[PDB]
RNA sequence: AUGUGGAACGGGGUAUUGUAAGCAGCUGCUGAGAUUAAGCCUUUGUUCCCAAGAUUUG
RNA sequence: UGGACCCACUAAUAGGGAACGUGAGCUGGCCUACUGAUGAAGUGUCGUCGCAAUGGUAAUUCAACUUAGUACGAGAGGAACCGUUGAUUCAGAUCAUUGGUAUUUGCGGCUGCCUGACAAGGCAAUGCCGCGGAGCUAUCAUCUGCUGGAUAACGGCUGAACGCCUCUAAGCCAGAAUCCGUGCCAGAAAGCGACGAUU
RNA sequence: GGAAGAAUGGGCCCACUGUCCCUAUCUACUAUCUAGCGAAACCACAGCCUGGGGGGCCAGGCAAAAUCAGCGGCUUGUGGCA
């Protein structure tokens, strides 16, 4: 599972994709598992699965509603462990519902509780901070 | 582990302050909010005189081992004694300097 | 979906369009407001009738768009053609229902006083009812319908298989209960598998579905699977003649049953001992004969140690079992000392990290910095 | 809007918090106390291995944010009788000791040095005349009453309070017979109970103080009472190695570098809670053994500590003690 | 060869470590699969449950050898402390700080040859060398950077990336002096390293694992015998 | 309403800014200077203040 | 529930009423309530410490690991009880850590004017800029959010009516996020008690 | 974050922003008090709620002065005809 952790990129947003896939700028539609809370867009962190369509790259990947997974995020969160992180940008992957990305490569620092949330992902990162 | 800070180049305690990790998978730590502002402005450390780096080259200054109970016994009294001798030459050394 | 009665439907589906619309409107409101409550009271009504039969429709399956065995086994055992005719009949019910809810919803549009209103909604409702009431029968033939699918198995004629026909009671079922983990019940009376049982199973790393045929409707049954299917006949003749049929008669059963057999790999089974002789008294060959039925249808040397050439959950669970039990990490360790391995350690002391400065050799280092420090010192 | 049980939102009547329920009495259990009452001072932030079975965190390094509470001992000044009525409890009688701390002198007057100071005079010198009196009182409690109360109060003088009134309240006396109870009233006259009686490093206590307040309905200062709240440590100030981890060592006081913020400097035992506190700083809290009986394992777990935070919170601090900073700083002209 | 799987996942590389004398396992997760690693090899070789840098992802970071293991830069000294008091003292543990933090999938090592991505420093090359007393070659696998984790390495055979070309599979099987399948396991997962661990004698794979992947691995490590 | 009393100041500690003016010869003074409780901590520091006025109370 | 009949989340996105729903909350084609704040007064007097009549109430739900790839199922698949960890909504607090906050007009930097000059200062309706403690606040930061009875459906037991039988008639047991208490808050300003002094 | 309700603005796109998520903080004034001055509308009599015939009636619930501040007022699930 997964603790409590800083909510930043609500819908309605455009973040960046770091896979070798062809996707380029991915858009923010709706987040998985999200409560029925009143008038609050949900937002989107490092390891969430969202809803999210490819606004530039292949075609023939775009167009399709499709799950998505941030390993970036520019917002300052806490770890657990008691220290506050945060990235030079969004970044994030492009995966299937079952979790397995039609990439083969990640570029950059990868944060752990990405990588450690899902296995995989992690199978595919070479540099994990 | 205390880590040192990059920007103040001071002792950073867990908790306080940022931690800032970089493309070329360099991870820098900020000890407080002025150093890590310091360090996104990218004031040289050379070039800030409350930085320990100027205070420095100015003039103005992973194999894991097996423990034992002695080692670590002794390890304690000499740290101790290790920063005595230090402190003593810092103390010289401004006289030297102010003189 | 289950197959509900004529009559459990019509009160199901008239408690839900009570339970979920309003039912009290005062005569006293607009006439609009009156006209709207009876139409939506009529549209619910329609709605639900609707996606009742809509449900029945989509779980109907087509029995032409079925597998070639799959259709001609639901056409022998459950008469497609009667199937079929039924499901029209509800179809052109259902067609009938919507045009009459609509034709009554055009009605109410033109509502004039809450009496009229009221004769109409019980006027929709009646005409509803009599339709529901009429489409009896095709109810009770769905609900056999759906039993007999539920118990029929899912037949995969893609993957091997093996299909096993002959003479009734030949021990080709004793073969195929023994191949395969599915037990068919065998009794002394004839035809007692009335319906063909598939039982999977491994072998040379590849999957074999067992599947039984009725001794030769369930014989009509039995031709029409062994007609559509890739597996191998396993035509099982009782040498001691013990199964009740005679040499000559299975072998002339199995030359007629031969159109079937065609185009596949025939076995020859001499039951109660390819032409494999399986004693089915003695229970001996009968992993032989399966064997041969699967193959007519088919410088860095490793330092292995001395102990790998010659549990944690259990003491986990013994102690307080799984998110209870705590495992001790100075239990596994190689620290030469029990004591220094069970005991603390100094993490960080006056603002140095005191584990990340000591070394093995700052014991004797220690003694000849004090040395040095005297020497410097004097 | 919020709750509609914390309704009417208005301001608390009681300055200090008050406990309104206390556990059950049970005579199989020994006589033991259930309720403290300290002072608030400030808090900081500690690090502490989480060993939290079946956690995804288990074995492993967490932070968790501490209040620091000074509770001085205090003086157990008299006991009062307490009997079960088809009314409720009423108050049956109240026997005091004979030398009242002057703290507690404070409580009773309004305008102490203006007053003559003639409380509890007359039953000074009626104590020293015939004691038997007061042992037919005791009597009276040991036989006829069926719970009993000790009065205690916080023994101001040596905390760093500008405030000179005791706080005095009631703590019961739970188990054991009545007769018991009052015979462990008795043999605890005059002296004091320290905070290390009644908690044990790891238990399981109820803070109870009137919040903070905002201003103008009313926004703060109700009466307000927390649950769970873990206990991390009952620190001994007194021992100049109260705070000193035995992961670190690092020798140490548990007051921060230049003081408790708008508090001073900790001197005596403190307790260490987990989380926050209602009630702002310097104000007066109380903590009571948790009423129900729960073994969860958040409540169940040991907990022995890493490394506290000393540093200086006025300001962005950074440095742990004067000893650890020396060195790292270079010698300044003073 | 074993098939178990770590919580509810077969990936039991990318949780696990396996080396030639000793394994790797997690901490706070599923006690039965540190009791099947026990009950396999626990009373061949050590068996250590340490999470480093406080990760269940040990096994796809960490690379190691028999001789040598190395552990990211970014490990707690506090868990380099235990992993050392756990470890044998014939075991070397020393820590990597190289621009690449996810040791173990950038870098498969062998007993005797290990292959590492062509992005790895000069420096960490050395003590890579250094420390598993191996030969150390920079190349890629099947194309992809991640060669630790999309391949997998051992001593009696190797497994490769199924889109692997065949001279480029023969290349590498002469240039790592042992035999090369390409395939995929954990039914048809591409993820070799990450779904498939073998060591000397004994091979760790996921328990969805499929029978004829499962077949061919132990063929191809010859661990039927 | 005479006290480990109160107060105003000042010292120390703690903190923010960034190394002053000036003396000078970028450097030295000088990781200085300034501010520091007005809702920070402490006071063997100097000073004065007070064993006070009115009102209602069986 | 978020967005223009729709398209996704979620556990669901139930139906209504307040007869011209709330158009004197909303838009288009004096006095009395309620909330808070004081308050004279019996009880001699003032004060401390309690009692608690009554009134209000608060937590909901998800997924996550074992228990499992066990029960079961030819297989394909795949349980649950318990135990334990997380998350969502809501509630109650708290300002160490992080961010925001600038009338500390605190420090630093920048521009202009003046004294014949340097210095020296001052000002520019808070000139401009950086940092900026303390405070305030942050589902942008953290902590915490129970446990006993009586029940409905329902499962039964004993047992007549009715020589059988029968959960019912006389009775009893089990059992719902239900009900009533426990805890949580207010504390009768005309409810009360113990206690200190009493010109 | 950037239209989900300041930028310089530029060429549907791009940029921009508290429109919104989700409000938070500050300053000033008003507000507030004190001193002084000081109205008018309006006024049958007044003023606690449920039910029955509204605020005055009947039967109930209750009921403690003086005040300050924010602020309300029959119908339902079953067609008809022969």
């Amino acid at each position: 599972t997964k603790y409590r952790m800083t909510l930043g990129l609500p819908v309605q947003a455009i973040m960046n994709c770091a896979d070798n896939s062809g996707a380029k700028n991915l858009y923010i539609v709706s987040v998985f598992g999200t409560g029925a809370r009143l008038n609050r867009l949900p937002a989107a962190s490092c390891g969430d699965m969202v809803l999210a369509t490819v606004k530039k790259g292949k075609p023939d990947l775009r167009k399709k509603i499709m799950p998505a997974i941030v390993v970036r995020q520019r917002k300052a969160w806490r770890r657990k462990d008691g220290v506050y992180l945060y990235f030079e940008d969004n970044a994030g992957v492009i995966v299937n519902p079952k979790g397995e990305m039609k990439g083969s490569a990640i570029t950059g620092p990868v944060a752990k509780e990405c990588a450690d949330l899902w296995p995989r992902i992690a199978s595919n990162a070479g540099t994990v901070v | 582990r205390v880590h040192t800070c990059y920007f103040c180049s001071g002792p950073v305690y867990p908790g306080h302050g940022i931690m800032f990790v970089r493309n070329d998978s360099k991870v820098f730590r900020f000890c407080r909010s002025k150093c890590h502002k310091n360090f996104k402005m990218k004031r040289n450390p050379r070039k800030v005189a409350w930085t320990k780096a100027y205070r420095k080259a100015h003039g103005k200054e992973n194999v894991p081992v097996r423990y034992d109970r002695n080692v670590i016994a002794t390890t304690l009294n000499a740290m101790k004694r290790v920063s005595q001798v230090h402190a003593k030459r810092e103390r010289l050394f401004y006289k030297k300097r102010l003189a | 979906t289950p197959i509900p009665d004529v009559n459990t439907f019509l009160d199901v589906v008239l408690s839900r369009t009570q339970r979920k619309t309003p039912t009290v409107i005062r005569s006293g409101f607009k006439i609009s407001r009156i006209r709207g409550f009876y139409g939506r009271k009529v549209k619910f009504t329609q709605d639900t009738i609707t996606e009742k039969l809509d449900s029945i429709l989509q779980e109907f399956p087509k029995l032409n768009d079925i597998h070639p065995f799959h259709a001609d086994l639901l056409n022998i055992l459950y008469d497609r053609d009667h199937l079929k005719i039924a499901l029209s009949q509800l179809s052109t019910a259902k067609h009938l229902v919507e045009n009459v809810a609509r034709d009554y919803i055009r009605l109410l549009k033109y509502g004039d006083s809450l009496y009229r209103c009221k004769q109409l909604k019980r006027a929709a409702l009646g005409r509803m009812a009599t339709i529901i009431k009429r489409q009896k029968s095709s109810l009770e033939f769905l609900e056999q319908v759906r039993q007999h699918l539920s118990r029929l198995p899912a037949i995969d004629p893609n993957t091997r298989t093996l299909l096993v026909c002959g003479y009734p009671n030949v021990g080709k079922s004793s073969f195929m209960n023994k191949v395969t983990r599915a037990q068919v019940d065998v009794q002394p009376y004839a035809f007692t598998t009335k319906s063909l049982f598939v039982g999977h199973f491994d072998y040379k790393y590849l999957r074999w579905q067992v599947i039984d045929t009725p001794g030769i409707t369930i014989e009509m049954q039995s031709i029409t699977a062994m007609a559509h299917l890739r597996s191998a006949v396993l035509y099982f003749m009782d040498l001691s003649e013990m199964c009740g049929y005679s040499v000559a008669a299975q072998v002339k059963l199995y030359h007629s049953i031969k159109p079937l057999f065609a185009n596949k790999v025939t076995i020859l089974v001499l039951n109660k001992i390819k032409v494999v002789q399986t004693s089915c008294v003695q229970d001996i060959g009968v992993m032989d004969v399966r064997t041969t039925a699967c193959e007519a249808l088919l410088a860095r040397p490793a330092c292995i140690p001395d102990s790998v050439k010659t549990l944690a959950r259990d003491i986990e669970a013994a102690n307080g079992g799984a998110g209870v039990y705590n495992v001790e990490l100075r239990d596994k360790y190689i620290l030469q000392d029990p004591s220094w391995k069970y005991d603390r350690m100094p993490e960080l002391l006056d603002g140095k990290n005191v584990a990340d400065f000591v070394d093995p050799e700052i014991e004797a280092k220690l003694l000849a910095l004090d040395e040095e420090e005297e020497r410097l010192e004097r | 809007h919020g709750s509609l049980g914390f309704l009417p939102r208005k301001r608390a009547s009681r300055q200090r918090g008050k406990v309104k329920a206390f556990p059950k009495d049970d005579a199989s259990k020994p006589v033991h106390l259930t309720a403290f009452l300290g002072y608030k001072a400030g808090m900081t932030h500690i690090v502490r291995d989480l060993d939290r079975p079946g956690s995804k965190m288990h074995k492993r390094e967490i932070l968790e944010a501490v209040t620091v509470i000074e509770t001085p001992p205090m003086v157990v000044v008299g006991v009062v009788g307490y009997v079960e009525t088809p009314r409720g409890l009423r108050s049956l009688t109240t026997v005091w000791a004979e030398h009242l701390s002057e703290e507690v002198k404070r409580r009773f007057y309004k305008n102490w040095f203006k007053s003559k100071k003639k409380a509890f005079t007359k039953y000074a010198k009626k104590y020293a005349e015939s004691t038997q009196s007061i042992n037919r009182e005791l009597e009276r409690i040991k036989k006829y009453c069926s719970v009993v109360r000790v009065l205690a109060h916080t023994q101001i003088r040596k905390t760093p309070l500008a405030q000179k009134k005791a706080h005095l309240m009631e703590i019961q006396v739970n188990g054991g017979s009545v007769a018991d109870k009052v015979e462990w009233a008795r043999e605890h006259f005059e002296k004091t109970v320290d905070i290390k009686s009644t908690f044990e490093q790891n238990e399981m206590i109820d803070v109870i103080g009137v919040t903070r307040g905002k201003g103008n309905g009313n926004a703060g200062y109700m009466h307000r009472t927390q649950l769970n709240s873990k206990i991390y440590r009952i620190g001994a100030g007194d021992d100049a190695k109260n705070a000193s981890t035995d992961f670190d060592a690092t020798e140490k006081r548990i007051t921060p570098m230049g003081g408790f913020v708008r508090y001073g400097v900790v001197e005596n035992d403190f307790v260490m809670l987990n989380g926050a506190t209602p009630g702002p700083v310097k104000r007066v809290l109380t903590l009571r053994k948790s009423l129900l009986t729960h073994t969860s394992r958040k409540a169940l777990e040991p907990v022995s500590l890493k490394w506290i935070d000393t540093a200086s919170k006025f300001g962005h601090g950074r440095f742990q003690t004067p000893a650890e900073a020396k060195q790292f700083l270079g010698t300044l002209k003073k | 060869a074993l098939r178990a799987q770590f919580e509810n996942s077969n990936e039991i590389g990318v949780f696990s470590n396996l080396t030639n004398s000793y394994a790797l396992v997690a901490l706070g997760g599923s006690e039965n699969f540190y009791s099947v690693f026990e009950a396999e090899l626990g009373d061949v070789v050590p068996v250590v449950h340490t999470t480093i840098g406080g990760t269940r992802i040990i096994g796809r970071l960490t690379c190691g050898n028999r001789k040598g293991l190395l552990v990211p830069s970014s490990t707690t000294d506090n868990e380099l402390q235990h992993l050392r008091n756990s470890l044998p003292d014939p075991v070397k543990i020393q820590r990597v700080d190289e621009r690449l933090s996810a040791l173990g999938n950038i870098v498969a090592c062998n007993d005797y040859v290990a292959l590492v991505h062509p992005d790895i420093e000069r420096e960490t090359e050395e003590i890579i060398a250094d420390v598993l007393d191996v030969e150390v070659f920079r190349q890629t696998v099947a194309g992809n950077v991640l060669t630790g984790s999309y391949c997998a390495l051992s001593n009696q055979g190797a497994l490769v990336h199924p889109r692997t070309s065949i001279q480029e599979q023969d290349e590498l099987s002469s240039l790592l002096q042992v035999p090369l399948v390409a395939g995929t396991i954990n039914r048809g997962s591409d993820v070799i390293g990450a779904g498939l661990v073998v060591n000397d004698w004994c091979a760790f794979a996921g328990l969805d694992t499929t029978a004829t992947e499962l077949a061919v691995c132990e063929s191809i490590f010859k661990l039927q015998d």
